[PDB]
């Protein structure tokens, strides 16, 4: 039952302040410290610092000059702020449960949020174009899909038939194009019999622009 | 005994036989005993005088 | 401060193999270490804490080992019988002081060779109308990953104007998929008659072309 | 007694020593001029409510 | 408190997990710790009866 969810700014320009909210479900913050950890592909994982229901904090020394944390025990929430962001603050940020108060050596992170992706760049948001990818007719048991193009920042997300189709899908990691914007495709293996019955829809969402699309594939 | 530091549910504690440092085989006796240094010289006021 | 060194950096083994990952603290951590599994694109999950205890919900094949003494530096995670699901990145982390992670170790599974089923997607006219007419060519559920893709337009060799992406290693069967996209302007697409992708692999007997001819549906 | 320090509703349980060298994981004592290491895992696995 | 010039006899036993042949607690099992919210510090438990 115990879980957290988190959200906040996705795109920041340089020198701005990041702000991220983390909300618990199924318990109060009491009896545990709470922390933020971040991932970036150049550094692996970094621990930012920690807070508690009393709103006292302790911070990782390299962040203490830019970080702040706050708590709201009435909403079951806590939050992170990070001043003067630079491209190096780009990554995924996770809030996580820390040590328990009655056990002074227990700082290992049992439960983590879904995490949120922060991009620190001057470049503007853009929502995706979505192109259907018709089959060819290896032929007879071919593939069909959708191509998602020219959006920023990541992430987009893609699902089939409003999430009702799942098995045999692949969705590719993003491509940095000539535009500097991202693109990728989602695709599924199909018997040519299925083309006579299923209306193949890809849902595509670009949460940074809040662009939501349902797009049909054409049986060319 | 040693009590393990789970970041777990707080309704429970697990205790394990601790192995421990050699000292504890006789710190279990020397808990009752303290050692002190006497300070046998002291001063205090009263109303008397040395004769002169 | 106290910092963690992992070894090896990358690892592979087949289903049913034992696997061992190691972590070393830069100086003694008494036993205050944990291990995490990260799937690609997800939050880490804890497996082991105090170097040796299991977290709840961990399958009992996972385990930790260390010399037990209060001055320890060298720690091991042993996956006692590897399964298709265990394809992931593994981090150690101490909590003697500030929490510091090791650099992480990646584990990918070894299996029999399996040739790519190859598929090509003729663009929708909605794609062509972008002015960046493009064709997708795709390798599905193959092993090992070391395939390659070429593009040939009017059968003439393309370069730079095509790009690729590769999946994670699939947890169900240890295979992969790889896609390639031919990029053209609609003007170059409307010059050329034939668009062909050609696929090279270890599991193939010989390279496989798939193609689209302008005027086909 | 442990219930007084940790609180009455705590589900206290024992477990054996985790792992590592024989000398730290076991009873490690001398009888009569001979040195015994004994596997105390038989004693420490009760659970209490 | 009582002063004394020497301790009672203390026997130099050596063992890890269980304490052997040492002095028993007066009325009840007694449990002692340096700072009990710290997992790094062992609890010492002293019995009232022996266990043979
Ligand atoms: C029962 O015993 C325990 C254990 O001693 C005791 O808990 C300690 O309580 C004190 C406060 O009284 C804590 O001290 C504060 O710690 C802040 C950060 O400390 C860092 O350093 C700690 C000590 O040194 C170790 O680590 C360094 C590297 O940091 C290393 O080189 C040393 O060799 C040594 O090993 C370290 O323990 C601590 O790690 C703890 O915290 C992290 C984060 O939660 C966690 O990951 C660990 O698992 C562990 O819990 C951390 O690395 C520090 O900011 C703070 O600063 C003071 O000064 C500023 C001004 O400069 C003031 O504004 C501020 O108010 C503070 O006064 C202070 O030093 C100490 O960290 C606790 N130790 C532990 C292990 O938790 C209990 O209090 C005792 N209980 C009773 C009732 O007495
Ligand atoms: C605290 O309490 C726990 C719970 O009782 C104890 O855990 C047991 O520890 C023992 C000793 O390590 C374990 O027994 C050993 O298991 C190993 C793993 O077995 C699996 O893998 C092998 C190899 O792939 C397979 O053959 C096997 O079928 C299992 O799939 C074995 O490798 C060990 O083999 C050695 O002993 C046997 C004895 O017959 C010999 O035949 C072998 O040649 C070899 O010498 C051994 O079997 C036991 O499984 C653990 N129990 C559980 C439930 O986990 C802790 O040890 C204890 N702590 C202390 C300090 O005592
Ligand atoms: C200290 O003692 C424990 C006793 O619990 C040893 O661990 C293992 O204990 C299990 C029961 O918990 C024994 O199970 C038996 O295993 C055999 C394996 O083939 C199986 O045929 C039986 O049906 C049963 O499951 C197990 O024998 C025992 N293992 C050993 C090696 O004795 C523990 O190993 C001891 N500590 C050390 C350091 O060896
Ligand atoms: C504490 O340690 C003891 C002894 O190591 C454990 O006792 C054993 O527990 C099992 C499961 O409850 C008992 O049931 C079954 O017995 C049959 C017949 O022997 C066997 O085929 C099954 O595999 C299973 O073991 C078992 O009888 C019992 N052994 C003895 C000697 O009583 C106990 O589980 C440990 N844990 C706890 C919480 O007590
Ligand atoms: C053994 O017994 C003694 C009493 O005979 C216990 O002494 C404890 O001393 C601490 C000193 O820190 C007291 O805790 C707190 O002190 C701060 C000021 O330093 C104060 O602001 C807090 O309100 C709190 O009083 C504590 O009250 C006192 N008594 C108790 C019941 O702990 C000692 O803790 C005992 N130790 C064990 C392992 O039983
Ligand atoms: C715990 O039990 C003891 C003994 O009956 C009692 O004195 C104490 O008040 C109890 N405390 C709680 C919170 O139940």
């Amino acid at each position: 039952q115990v879980q957290l969810q988190q959200w906040g700014a996705g795109l920041l320009k340089p020198s701005e302040t990041l702000s991220l909210t983390c909300a618990l479900y199924g318990r109060s913050l009491n009896g545990n410290y709470w922390s933020w950890i971040r991932q970036s592909p150049g550094k692996g994982l970094e621990w930012i610092g920690e807070i508690n229901h009393s709103g006292s904090t302790y911070f990782n020394p390299s962040f203490k000059s830019r970080v702040a944390m706050s708590v709201d025990t009435s909403k079951s929430q806590f939050s992170l702020k990070l001043n003067s962001v630079t491209a190096a603050d780009t990554g995924i940020y996770f809030c996580a449960r820390g040590k328990r108060y009655s056990a002074s050596y227990s700082n290992y992170f049992g439960v983590w949020g879904q995490g949120t992706q922060v991009t620190v760049s001057s470049a503007s948001t853009k929502g995706p174009s979505v192109f259907p990818l018709a089959p060819s007719s290896s032929g007879g048991t071919a593939a069909l899909g959708c191509l998602v193009k020219d959006y920023f920042p990541e992430p987009v997300t893609v699902s089939w038939n409003s999430g009702a189709l799942t098995s045999g899908v692949h969705t590719f990691p993003a491509v940095l194009q000539s535009s500097g914007l991202y693109s990728l495709s989602s695709v599924v293996t199909v018997p040519s019999s299925s083309l006579g019955t299923q209306t193949y829809i890809c849902n595509v969402n670009h949460k940074p622009s809040n662009t939501k699309v349902d797009k049909k594939v054409e049986p060319k | 005994l040693t009590r393990d530091g789970g970041s777990t549910n707080s309704t429970t504690e697990t205790f394990r036989p601790g192995g421990g440092d050699m000292r504890d085989n006789w710190r279990s006796e020397l808990y009752k005993y303290k050692v002190v240094k006497i300070e046998p010289l002291g001063v205090a006021p009263t109303r008397c005088k040395r004769r002169v | 401060d106290i910092q963690m060194t992992q070894s090896p950096s990358t690892l592979s083994a087949s289903v049913g193999d034992r696997v061992d990952i190691t972590c070393r603290a830069s100086q003694s951590i008494s036993r205050w270490l944990a291990w995490y599994q990260q799937k690609p694109g997800k939050a880490p999950k804890v497996l082991i804490y105090e170097a040796s205890l299991l977290a709840n919900g961990v399958p009992s094949r996972f385990s930790g080992h260390f010399n037990g003494r209060e001055s320890a530096t060298d720690f091991t995670l042993t996956i006692s019988s590897l399964q298709p699901d265990d394809v992931a990145t593994y981090y150690c982390q101490h909590y003697m002081a500030d929490p510091r992670f090791g650099q992480g170790t990646k584990l990918e599974i070894k299996r029999t060779v399996a040739a790519p089923s190859v598929f090509i997607f003729p663009p929708s006219d909605e794609q062509l109308k972008s002015g960046t007419a493009s064709v997708v060519c795709l390798l599905n559920n193959f092993y090992p990953r070391e395939a390659k893709v070429q593009w040939k337009v009017d059968n003439a060799l393309q370069s730079g104007n095509s790009q690729e992406s590769v999946t994670e290693q699939d947890s169900k069967d240890s295979t992969y998929s790889l896609s390639s996209t031919l990029t053209l302007s609609k003007a170059d697409y409307e010059k050329h008659k034939v668009y062909a992708c050609e696929v090279t692999h270890q599991g193939l007997s010989s390279p496989v072309t798939k193609s689209f001819n302008r005027g086909e549906c | 007694q442990l219930r007084k320090h940790f609180g009455n509703n705590t589900i206290i349980r024992f477990a054996n020593s985790s792992g590592g060298d024989l000398e730290v994981t076991t009873h490690s004592f001398n009888c009569g001029g001979e040195f015994f290491y004994c596997n105390t895992s038989g004693l420490f696995n009760s659970t209490w409510i | 408190v009582s002063t004394v010039q020497c301790t009672h006899g203390i026997k130099p036993v050596v063992s890890t997990q269980l304490l052997l042949n040492g002095s028993l607690a007066e009325e009840e099992v007694m449990i002692r710790s340096e700072n009990i919210t710290n997992n790094a510090k062992n609890i010492l438990v002293q019995f009232n009866t022996p266990v043979q």
